[PDB]
């Protein structure tokens, strides 16, 4: 039960350096090299570490740009990314060589830009709409950076549930949430959308009332 | 550096059926070619490696072929979980590259979309701003046109929309259709209409309210 495991999303400004770890468990640390990969919204290879000797090989367009170590000690391999700008932000993963056995990524935002919660706007349906079934939603609005998660009556409404993916303007994002639940049991019961922006540790809750 | 292409974008197949992915090297990669599966927020998985081999643990429905610059994945009776994007990848020489990746697309039977249309929130006008939020939900195919309407005229200035990847459970697709004016702007005009173009109807599926109820 091989299990690499890096290190959170990390929002930094240009020209900024940023350090990201993958904490390998449950091998051999020094008879496997790990190998970097970036993901920008393809893929492409960064370079590899292998801690048992110590070689490192970079990718050229990589080398003056990402610096791999490893602490033995401590199972962790380590990349650095110097100098950075708007095409570094992407998904970093980290991947043992030959073994199917990745991180989950860790995703850089390089922005000058302020992080800002969310504001959250309960979508209810107008006063004179409607049959047995009821679209309620959140609008999730001016928010950096990415992400938020979105969950309705904390995770007890799961079904026809829609989170939209976001969309940028002004160095802010904002999103929508839908969820369709039956008539009977709202507005006569509760119905709450729990918005969570990690980068600002907030999570906000807004009751969906009629109006 | 060696190009590996992904000609197809996307590829679209029926649940049981057999589809195959195809990759094309710019020069000659032996078989040191590798496939991998990735869905939404997760890690890229394993499928293939020396370009036929199954990764331990796939299933026998995927496999793959090919030598030097022409490569191909196949999936025999495509499953729901095979939903995913597909990428290639040579390591016959540094540095290793990527195909952009293929999607897969799964086939289902046509679905019209739930239409609900939102005036602005209460809370939302007291900032001085104004975004009427229409969803459409759970339709197939993927094609839908929508159209906002302010007392009868249609309006593009200011619209967002935002579409769902294909759902892995039931194959349909829906999408957010925003429109922001200001408060004033909003206060000046009545009659808010979404309506979608789909192919499920001849006929426009409209929703709409009056501000002035
Ligand atoms: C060995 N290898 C090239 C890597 O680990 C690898 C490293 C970074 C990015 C993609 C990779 N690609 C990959 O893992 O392809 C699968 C694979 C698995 C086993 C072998 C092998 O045993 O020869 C080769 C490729």
């Amino acid at each position: 039960q091989v299990q690499l495991q890096q290190s959170d999303a990390e929002l930094v400004k240009p020209g900024a350096s940023v350090k990201i770890s993958c904490k390998a468990s449950g091998y051999t640390f020094t008879d496997h090299a790990i190998h970097w990969v970036k993901q920008k919204p393809g893929l492409e290879w960064i370079g590899y570490i292998s801690p048992g000797n110590g070689d490192i090989k970079y990718n050229e367009k990589f080398k003056g740009k990402a610096t791999l170590t490893a602490d033995k000690s401590s199972s962790t391999a380590y990349m650095q990314l110097n100098s950075l700008t708007s095409e570094d932000s992407a998904v970093y993963f980290c991947k043992m060589e030959y073994l199917d056995y990745w991180g989950q990524g860790t995703t850089l935002t390089v922005s000058s830009g302020g992080t800002t919660p969310p504001s959250v706007y309960p979508l209810a349906p107008g006063s004179a709409a409607q049959t047995n079934s009821v679209t309620l939603g959140c609008l999730v609005k001016g928010y950096f950076p990415e992400p938020v998660t979105v969950t309705w009556n904390s995770g007890s409404l799961s079904s026809g549930v829609h989170t939209f993916p976001a969309v940028l303007q002004s160095d802010l994002y904002t999103l929508s949430s839908s969820v369709t639940v039956p008539s009977s049991t709202w507005p006569s019961q509760s119905v709450t959308c729990n918005v969570a922006h990690p980068a600002s540790s907030t999570a906000v809750d807004k009751k969906i009332a009629p109006a | 550096d060696i190009v590996m292409t992904q000609s197809q974008k996307f590829m679209s197949t029926s649940l049981g059926n057999r589809v195959s992915v195809t990759c094309k090297a710019s020069q000659n990669v032996g078989t040191n070619v590798a496939w991998f599966q990735q869905k939404p927020g997760q890690s890229p998985k394993t499928l293939i490696y020396s370009a036929s081999y199954r990764y331990s643990g796939v299933p026998d429905r995927f496999t793959g072929s090919g030598s030097g610059t022409d490569f191909t994945l196949t999936i025999n009776n495509v499953q729901s979980e095979d939903l995913a994007e597909y990428f290639c990848q040579q390591y016959n020489s540094y540095p290793y590259t990527f195909g952009g990746g293929t999607k897969l697309e799964i086939k289902r039977a046509d679905a019209a979309p739930t239409v609900s249309i939102f005036p602005p929130s209460s809370e939302q006008l007291t900032g001085g701003g104004a975004s009427v939020v229409c969803f459409l939900n759970n339709f197939y195919p993927k094609d839908i046109n929508v159209k906002w309407k302010i007392d009868g005229s249609e309006r593009q200035n200011g619209v967002l929309n935002s579409w769902t990847d294909q759902d892995s459970k039931d194959s349909t697709y829906s999408m957010s259709s925003t429109l922001t004016l200001t408060k004033d702007e909003y206060e000046r005009h009545n009659s808010y209409t979404c309506e979608a173009t789909h192919k499920t109807s001849t006929s426009p599926i409209v929703k709409s309210f009056n501000r002035n109820e």
